[PDB]
């Protein structure tokens, strides 16, 4: 979720991302562990061979027939973890992730308690406004010299400057609000 | 409160084991007690008649002709 | 040997899509470009939503 | 939280070992087998048989039955 | 209990010390899997997967094509579950 | 079905056999079915 | 006792095969798996125009330098392009083996396309295309390919539409060159008085570093074509003779019943009447190319069709034996000459991935009998929709119902 999506996918990342779906869809078929760990080091073998094929055409012909072998030999109910897509606990504790710009409309009574909390909050909001200028300028001075732009954003590159467009990767509602 | 354990068999409290064996043992005492006192799980207690041993007199089967 | 058969529903997955596997240089050029449109639009949402000193409603004119 | 010495885990003595030996027959080394050892290593080492669960507590249950039957 | 970093740190270190290919007496955080531990890219898929099964969550593909220092794994895991 | 083409349509001889045999039975079915209809349409009026 | 064809593989991927014989006039040749099937209708004449230009100018040998070298040792330089393969071959002496290989290296890489040269060729190619129409059988076979493989890259032609030929950019060419000239899709084949170890050394020195990596992973891929039964009837009544080709779908390179189909062709009125088994990858066209006066095309078609059905229904052992003997004399060998043997290797390494020896061909010929010949002929000829291409006075050429229907004997 953190890093940005690459435009096109390489050959490798397509092969190496099957090694994951495949092995992980082999642990739904092999419910036990010793059977699995066995039937899987046999999987690597399949990927281990045909590793050094230099003939791209061939390589993309082993890959295209691997992902069809896989599609027809996949488990309907695989083991997808909780907190991962589709499976449970994915958006469970999102009802309790309020977006933090809401503590700004609190009644002076409510914010009266919880006093030091807002003393540190006002510091961070000073940090945010104190750098928007140096940030956006950075974002721009370092802008692409071509139309080729990826969603990757730059680091800080100077002391005191806060690595940019950061207010929402930091200050993110905590995962488990509980 | 208990302590998290890593790659080890979670330690168990006296009570956890005793209550578990308690509920299961009563299940078996009840199954055994009722089986002895009331074994009508098998046969009920009324035997099926063999419908094919009823003298033709019993059913009113007239003497053919 | 059943071949998956995309229907208007249950469409052809990303893998098992012949197009994706083989693509001309032009195609890559497209993709490498479409990201640009998105990256551009992304860096036009991300420094206007993360802008301090803003109260006005980000509009999302695409909606 | 302290953690058990990594060394403690070993594949012999567990079902992973037999998987290890047949994999070795093919020539594969079964690399992550050691990680999957604590499953079979100890405490959870004993095989669990289906009668054992269905019959859990039967021993005292019958002991209880006999006594009650007596009285 | 909640996951303190110095623990998560040890946990990721530990599992690797159980992977046969990775020497148990050298794996040192900051020892890049591939250019130091000299592990195949195919391996790194697995090393990550072990971690996904030690900590019970999925390191997404794009964010996991880069978990190569044996430490990135220790802050990424921690940053994910919000461990300060 | 590709069994048809291979068993019925492919060789003219086979193509024929199926036609003749089918026709032999079709008459039975058609007459029977048709009669059922005709009669019902006028069920009341017919000798019996 | 025929010497075996030994195949090696270089890191680049190019396969430097070879063969050896008492002869001393070797034919070295580079075969590339690149033709009009790999073109995408925006560069439909790129392989042909690179073929015309490849010889004319290379970076190391500027202008006509290469053609001089080739003259200095008295060697012969040839190149050809098909829908699937491209070949650059040299016939030379044995003792001139190194420099020839070096020359071939320039021709495949480090080649120079002079924009001027580009222009001069444009003229040559356009004009010839403008006069190529003269060759009827070429027109008829191009029409047959177009109407049989409609909508696919196998319909187009090696030459390509006039437009593409007019519009070509050093850069476009550069692309085709940099895209379809990869080292794993290349075979360095040698036949005659050559040593395999010397050729393998020469291969690395001059033919190493052949590109292998595509751009931005624009790794080409291929489409299994469709055989669309259809006809094309270019009527022009001023021509004195008519050329008609009728074909069905072929099996492909790797399907062994090709051999049996070849025997069927060896079993088979209107002037010329040649049978043919064009066999591209994953598809081919089995068939016939009969020329004929306008008043006999009709009969010929019937005769042709008749012969085929006879082969689907009433094949006897004597004609099968005759066809096997005729096929076993089409075997290519040192006596066929180097260039022919040379060519086979290149095609065998590109298509089959190996050089099939003549003993295996003889075994596959002698296993063919009459029953499996009529079975395979019924599989490929009986009740199939053909592709028809006619050019000339073709009014009495029957339309598609009479041809197709004639493909099934109401008596079997
Ligand atoms: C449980 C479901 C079962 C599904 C199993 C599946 O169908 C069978 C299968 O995966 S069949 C594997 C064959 N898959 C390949 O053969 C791709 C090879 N790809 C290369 O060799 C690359 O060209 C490269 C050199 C970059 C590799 O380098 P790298 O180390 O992967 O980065």
């Amino acid at each position: 979720a953190f890093c940005a999506p690459p435009a096109y996918l390489t050959h490798q990342q397509k092969v190496l991302r099957l090694y994951k779906r495949a092995l992980r869809h082999l642990e739904s078929w092999c419910i036990h562990r010793d059977k699995y760990r066995y039937f899987a080091c046999l999987m690597r073998a399949r990927f281990e061979e045909h590793k050094n094929e230099k003939d791209m055409m061939r390589a993309t012909q082993l890959l295209r027939e691997a992902e069809e072998e896989f599609w027809q030999n996949q488990h309907p109910q695989p083991y997808i973890f909780p907190d991962s897509p589709g499976g449970t606990s994915f958006e469970r504790y999102e009802c309790y992730k309020v977006p933090e710009w809401c503590l700004d409309y609190w009644h002076p009574s409510e914010k009266a308690m919880y006093p030091d909390y807002f003393s540190k909050r006002e510091q961070w909001k000073k940090l945010r406004m104190e750098s928007w200028d140096r940030e956006v300028k950075q974002l721009q001075e370092e802008t692409s010299p071509d139309g080729i732009m990826t969603e990757a954003l730059p680091p800080a590159r100077r002391e005191g400057d806060l690595p940019p467009l950061w207010w929402h990767i930091v200050t993110r509602p905590r995962e488990r609000p509980t | 409160h208990i302590q998290p354990r890593y790659r080890e068999f979670p330690q168990l409290t006296r009570s956890q084991v005793i209550q578990g064996e308690f509920l299961s043992s009563l299940m078996w005492f009840w199954i055994l007690w009722r089986f002895w006192h009331d074994s009508d799980a098998v046969l009920g207690h009324f035997s099926y008649p063999d419908p094919s041993q009823w003298t033709d007199e019993e059913l009113g089967i007239p003497p053919d002709d | 040997g059943s071949k998956y058969k995309p229907a208007p529903l249950a469409t052809l997955p990303s893998t098992l899509d012949p197009a994706e596997y083989d693509v001309s240089p032009e195609t890559r050029r497209a993709q490498v470009e479409r990201l640009s449109i998105r990256a551009r639009l992304k860096r036009e949402y991300l420094l206007q939503y993360n802008d301090p000193k803003r109260v006005s409603h980000i509009e999302d004119p695409a909606l | 939280m302290e953690l058990p010495d990594y060394r403690q885990w070993k594949i012999e003595g567990t079902p992973l070992e037999t998987v290890q030996k047949k994999l070795a027959a093919r020539g594969l080394r079964d690399p992550w087998a050691r990680n999957e050892a604590w499953r079979y290593m100890g405490g959870f080492a004993g095989n669990i048989t289906f009668p054992s669960v269905i019959l859990k507590g039967f021993k005292w249950g019958f002991a209880a039955f006999v006594v009650a039957l007596g009285a | 209990p909640p996951l303190t970093l110095d623990g998560i740190k040890d946990r990721v270190l530990y599992v690797l010390k159980l992977y046969d290919k990775i020497d148990p007496e050298k794996l040192s955080v900051n020892s890049h899997f591939m250019k130091d531990l000299g592990l195949d890219s195919l391996d790194q898929v697995e090393i990550i997967m072990a971690m996904e099964d030690e900590f019970g969550f999925e390191i997404p593909d794009i964010d996991a094509e880069k978990l190569m220092c044996p430490q990135e794994i220790v802050d990424y895991i921690a940053d994910k579950k919000d461990v300060y | 079905p590709s069994r048809l083409y291979s068993l019925l349509f492919r060789r003219t001889s086979t193509f024929a056999l199926t036609i003749a045999v089918g026709a032999l039975f079709f008459e039975r079915a058609f007459d029977q079915g048709a009669d059922a209809i005709y009669e019902h349409i006028n069920e009341g009026k017919l000798w019996k | 006792s025929v010497p075996e064809t030994q195949v090696s593989i270089l890191d680049n991927g190019l396969r430097v095969a070879s063969e050896q014989s008492s002869h001393a006039t070797c034919t070295v040749g580079v075969w590339i798996d690149a033709g009009s099937r790999y073109e995408t209708e925006k560069n439909n004449g790129a392989g042909y125009f690179l073929e015309h230009l490849a010889f004319k100018g290379t970076k190391n040998r500027p202008g006509n330098a290469l053609e001089k070298e080739v003259e200095s040792i008295g060697a012969h330089l040839n190149a050809y392009s098909t829908r699937e393969h491209t070949a650059y071959l040299i016939k030379a002496l044995s003792k001139d083996l190194p420099k020839v290989v070096e020359l071939l290296a320039d021709i495949v890489q480090n080649s120079s396309l002079e924009d001027s040269q580009i222009e001069k060729e444009r003229d040559v190619i356009l004009r010839e295309m403008q006069e190529n129409d003269a060759s009827m059988q070429n027109v008829v076979f191009d029409y047959l390919h177009a109407t049989a493989f409609q909508g696919t890259p196998l319909a187009q032609a090696v030459e390509g539409p006039s437009e593409n030929v007019r519009r070509l950019s050093r850069t476009d060419l550069t692309d085709y060159l940099n895209r379809h000239y990869k080292a794993p899709r290349m075979v360095l084949a040698a036949a005659g008085g050559v040593e395999h170890q010397q050729l393998l050394d020469l291969a690395q020195k001059h033919l190493s570093s052949v590109s292998r990596v595509y751009e931005e992973d624009a790794v080409p891929g291929l489409t299994p074509c469709r055989f669309t039964g259809s006809e094309i009837r270019h009527r022009d009544d001023a021509l004195p003779l008519a050329h008609v080709a009728i074909a069905v779908e072929g099996p492909g390179w790797a399907n062994p019943d090709n051999v049996t189909l070849q025997v069927a062709n060896a079993i088979i009125l209107c002037q010329s009447f040649q049978t043919f088994n064009i066999s591209y990858s994953d598809t081919g066209l089995l068939g016939a190319h009969f020329v004929c006066d306008a008043m006999s095309i009709d009969d010929m078609v019937f005769f042709l069709q008749g012969q085929w059905m006879r082969l689907c229904t009433s094949a006897t052992e004597s004609e099968v034996t005759r066809g096997k003997n005729i096929l076993r004399n089409a075997l290519v060998s040192h006596l066929d000459g180097t260039t022919p043997v040379c060519e086979d290797i290149g095609r065998s390494l590109l298509t089959y991935g190996r050089r099939i020896p003549l003993a295996e061909w003889e075994s596959r010929i002698q296993e063919v009998d009459a029953q499996m010949l009529r079975d395979i002929c019924s599989k490929y000829f009986y009740d199939q929709c053909p592709a028809v291409a006619g050019y000339g006075p073709i009014e009495q050429l029957p339309d598609y119902n009479r041809i197709r229907s004639g493909m099934f004997w109401l008596r079997f």
